[PDB]
């Protein structure tokens, strides 16, 4: 059970924020607070 | 301990608040401005407590 849990396995990002706008315009019409929030989300990520 | 007067708020909130919240965002000051007068202007409209 120990040895199973990864410890820094690090499964790697996107963070362009290009390929993010695509896939959120894929699968959930309107609602664009959240997309805009989530967004910005990634968009702090990508700096810090 | 006791409340906090309205324009004691401001003396906090420029010196041991933005600068804290200011290294949760990873930001550096050089970028990320807070003039008093907007500070002043929230805790007296959008917060009272």
């Amino acid at each position: 059970w120990l040895t199973s849990i990864p410890w820094g396995k690090y499964s790697n990002e996107n963070l362009d924020l290009a390929r993010a706008q695509a896939v959120l315009e894929e699968d959930h019409y309107g609602m664009e607070d959240v997309k805009k929030r989530i967004l910005e989300f990634i968009a702090v990520s990508q700096l810090r | 301990v006791s409340g906090y007067v309205a324009q004691e708020k401001l003396a906090i909130a420029e010196r041991y608040l933005v600068p804290q919240a200011r290294a949760l965002c990873g930001l550096d000051e050089s970028k990320a401005k807070l003039s008093s007068d907007v500070l002043t202007l929230l805790i007296k409209q959008y917060c009272r407590e």
